[PDB]
RNA sequence: GCGCAAGACGGACCAGAGCGAAAGCAUUUGCCAAGAAUGUUUUCAUUAAUCAAGAACGAAAGUCGGAGGUUCGAAGACGAUCAGAUACCGUCGUAGUUCCGACCAUAAACGAUGCCGACCGGCGAUGCGGCGGCGUUAUUCCCAUGACCCGCCGGGCAGCUUCCGGGAAACCAAAGUCUUUGGGUUCCGGGGGGAGUAUGGUUGCAAAGCUGAAACUUAAAGGAAUUGACGGAAGGGCACCACC
RNA sequence: GGUACUGCCUGAUAGGGUGCUUGCGAGUGCCCCGGGAGGUCUCGUAGACCAUG
């Protein structure tokens, strides 16, 4: 009957200033009938997108949810939201004959933004080992547990949400962690695994626009 | 496009009634590219092969 | 009829490939994934109900929908791949394998490939009964 | 089967039990 | 006749062990008794990979492999021929086969 | 194997042997004496030393106790006693 | 695709690994009390082994009250298959599955192997504590401590191996130390059916549980292993009276 | 003084990760500069998995 692609129009989803490739991509969204407000409308996107695409020397498998909130006429306007691993790499990771560590922090950082940070840490074969497997015992990993959820919430706590993004991108985190923990056991692979999003600040444009440009 | 096929070796032969012959493919252009193809009929080593679709591969009937 | 975009830049769009042993989706959306595209199923095409799941449906399905969005504008393919999950297989159905090479053929570029099942960490009951389904 | 003529043996002391009740 | 001197389950010095679903059955089966078989393959499989490898927007981008962990009853196993019988003798032996070459 | 003397075992095997088995039962532990470097005083220690011992007056902790052995703080002489 | 809610369940890591008297027991963090092994030149000085009566716990289902109802789901209702299916397959779906509070005391509750103790061949592995030992690592030197690495000791779960010896044999380092028959003790079987039925007693709200016959009937019923023949099992193999 | 080498990342020419050369397995090479010529590096190669009688 009627084309419904003819009433749509192409708007631009371009990334905050944290990391260094601008535009992400193009997104579709309905012309205003002015029953709805196509601004409106596209103001709650989560975008999808692989490290390795806005920074160019970066691991494939670190994915970022984020977030449209303003809109400037063809120029969509992105907010950090989420983070997380692919699950390909996730799999990777985890084998048979090691013991897995996890733990996790809820923390407030200096601007309000709440976050739940996850952490992933493995132990590691030593290099002549013989015996067939690597198995740290439970106050062991008690203890390494309680490490990680320091440093990490002494990580964000400390700073607001630029240079925890910052951080996040290299992730200096996974080998402060390592590092730290080489006492207790030679932890292997460690990783943000996933970061959460529970509670934003009262929405500011003046904030959003610093974190733009 | 249309292209040739040399033969570098007999391997088994493919078929319920065991018809097809499974043969090893070179390429007549100089290039290295080995594909295992079907051939119907008698096939001795040496052989060139007629091929229609030449980015086909070989599946077990 | 889309984007105005150079030669050299590829828009993408991202396809959900959802394969059981019923039927298969080849369906393509925005980076947001809260507009289709186009959407095209495997038992659509071919009218048979044994038909739906196997790799023409998805060859056909895959063929016409690559088709219709090389039309709008969308040059490249972000995948994210699907088997049914939750308690169910996790493992893909016939047609995403096939579905995958043919909208390949179709000219379109391809972007990165991720694997999405949902997974549960643990799972309500499962269909069957204790002694499972006989047959 | 075994688990079977259990139940039946079950059944039928059931209905015994109903057929010579305390009232007779 | 006791015919496993394990009784076929890995089950020992504990008294109950937990219950799964089997994959292709739904057959509940002991996490020891279950035949599992941890798959390690490719998402697209064998020519096309050639075939998508071309039509990459990245360059020497590796296809990503699909891990899936399996749980078969004893059942279905000898269905799917992913188990099958042998010797007296023979049977005693747990090494596994020999895939590596 | 089939001849052995019972009677007369080599002293690095009684080592070994735990120290019930023992052709005589043989504590494995001895008295030792500890010196703390800054001070002058000797203190009589049992090998595996429950609780924690002190120098008197300068209240110099002499040793953590463990599961096996009580372990010495650092620098602390000892020499086993005959 | 974005959020919201509810109730379940803790994947992968997870093993012939651990813990418990056995049922059984895997998200984080704290609180509460236990417990084995180990270490000990501590203390008591025979207090100990096994157990009729009698007591504590006891999977699932089941039953009463309460809360709760996502998934699955007996009953039921359809749709199919089928000669017939009130069945296997499929859609719907009650009780129940979940939590709290009272009952029930039964499982192929199985290592189908009572408990305490002594002796009797090796060999590698593992878990936990201890002891000792070059050398690596937590960056460069000193001690701690942790991770590997090489041994020894005591408990554990197991494994492999063997003309120790058993055994009807399968198999078993216990099922060994048995006509060369006696370390202590509890429970308990006496051809197969009839029957774990009848009856009485007893426990329970109920379903049932525990105790438990006889009349009669019958030459076998049974256990291991051995050749066969068969299998809608898995493998190979041949034939133009099989096909290509 | 004699005499070796030397991919990238971290934290030493040590330690710890991780690579490219031909799909794989070997070899070989991969700090910096200058200059010089010689170029489809060599040897092997299964890499095969979508009822009634
Ligand atoms: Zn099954």
């Amino acid at each position: 009957v009627v084309d419904p692609f003819s009433k749509k129009d192409w708007y631009d989803v371009k990334a905050p200033a944290m990391f260094n490739i601008r535009n992400i991509g193009k997104t579709l969204v309905t012309r205003t009938q002015g029953t709805k407000i196509a601004s409106d409308g596209l103001k709650g996107r989560v975008f999808e997108v692989s490290l390795a695409d806005l920074q160019n020397d970066e691991v494939a498998f670190r994915k970022f949810k984020l977030i449209t909130e303003d809109v400037q006429g063809k120029n969509c306007l992105t907010n950090f939201h989420g983070m997380d691993l692919t699950r390909d790499k996730m799999c990777s990771m985890v084998k048979k004959w090691q013991t897995m560590i996890e733990a996790h922090v809820d923390v407030k950082t200096t601007d309000g933004y709440l976050l739940r940070l996850f952490c992933v840490g493995f132990t590691k074969k030593r290099n002549n080992q013989i015996r067939k497997t690597s198995y740290a015992q439970h106050q062991q990993v008690r203890q390494i547990r309680k490490k990680m959820m320091e440093i990490m919430t002494r990580e964000v706590q400390t700073n607001d949400l630029k240079e925890v993004v910052n951080k996040l991108i290299p992730d200096s985190i996974g080998k402060d962690i390592e590092k730290a923990c080489q006492s207790i056991y030679p932890l292997h692979d460690v990783f943000v695994r996933k970061v959460k999003m529970l509670k934003k600040p009262k929405f500011e444009l003046g904030k959003l626009m610093e974190l733009h440009g | 496009p249309i292209k040739l096929a040399r033969v570098t070796k007999v391997l088994g032969r493919t078929g319920s009634q065991g018809q097809c012959t499974q043969v090893r493919v070179e390429f007549m252009d100089d290039t290295s590219r080995s594909i295992i193809r079907n051939v119907k009929g008698p096939v001795r080593e040496g052989d060139v092969l007629t091929l229609l679709e030449s980015e086909r591969e070989a599946r077990r009937l | 009829l889309g984007p105005q975009v150079a030669e050299g830049e590829n828009v993408f769009g991202v396809c959900h490939i959802f394969a059981s042993f019923n039927d298969t989706f080849v369906h393509v959306t925005d980076l947001s994934g809260k507009e289709t595209i186009c959407r095209v199923t495997g038992g659509m095409k071919v009218k048979a109900d044994r038909d739906e799941s196997s790799p023409y449906a998805a060859m056909l399905a895959a063929q016409d929908v690559a088709q219709r969005c090389k039309e709008l504008g969308i040059t490249a393919l972000h995948i994210k791949l699907r088997a049914t999950g939750g308690n169910r297989t996790k493992t893909p159905g016939p047609g995403a394998q096939s579905a995958l090479r043919a909208l390949a053929r179709s000219g379109m570029k391809i972007g990165r490939i991720e694997d999405v099942t949902p997974i549960p960490s643990d799972s309500t009951r499962r269909k069957g009964g204790r002694r499972g389904r006989r047959l | 089967r075994a688990k079977w003529r259990k139940k039946r043996m079950r059944r039928l002391k059931r209905k015994r039990r109903k057929m010579r009740q305390r009232s007779k | 006749t006791k015919k496993r001197r394990n009784n076929g389950r890995a089950k020992k010095g504990r008294g109950h062990v937990q219950p799964i679903r089997c994959t292709n059955c739904a057959r509940c089966v002991p996490k020891d008794k279950a035949i599992k078989k941890f798959v390690i393959r490719n998402i697209v499989e064998a020519a096309a990979v050639r075939d998508i490898s071309e039509a990459s927007v990245f360059d020497a981008y590796v296809l990503p492999k699909l891990y899936v962990k399996l749980h078969y009853c004893v059942s279905c196993a000898i269905h799917s021929k992913v188990v099958r019988n042998r010797s007296r003798e023979a049977r005693k032996d747990r090494t596994p086969p020999p895939r590596f070459r | 194997p089939l001849a052995k003397d019972l009677l007369h075992p080599s002293p690095e095997e009684e080592k070994r042997k735990h120290k019930k088995k023992r052709l005589v039962q043989s504590p494995n532990s001895y008295f030792m004496d500890v010196k703390c470097p800054g001070c002058y005083k000797i203190t009589t220690v049992f090998s595996h030393a429950q609780t924690v011992v002190l120098c008197v007056g300068c209240s110099t902790v002499l040793c953590q106790p463990t599961g096996g052995k009580a372990r010495l703080t650092e620098g602390c002489s000892f020499r086993r006693k005959q």
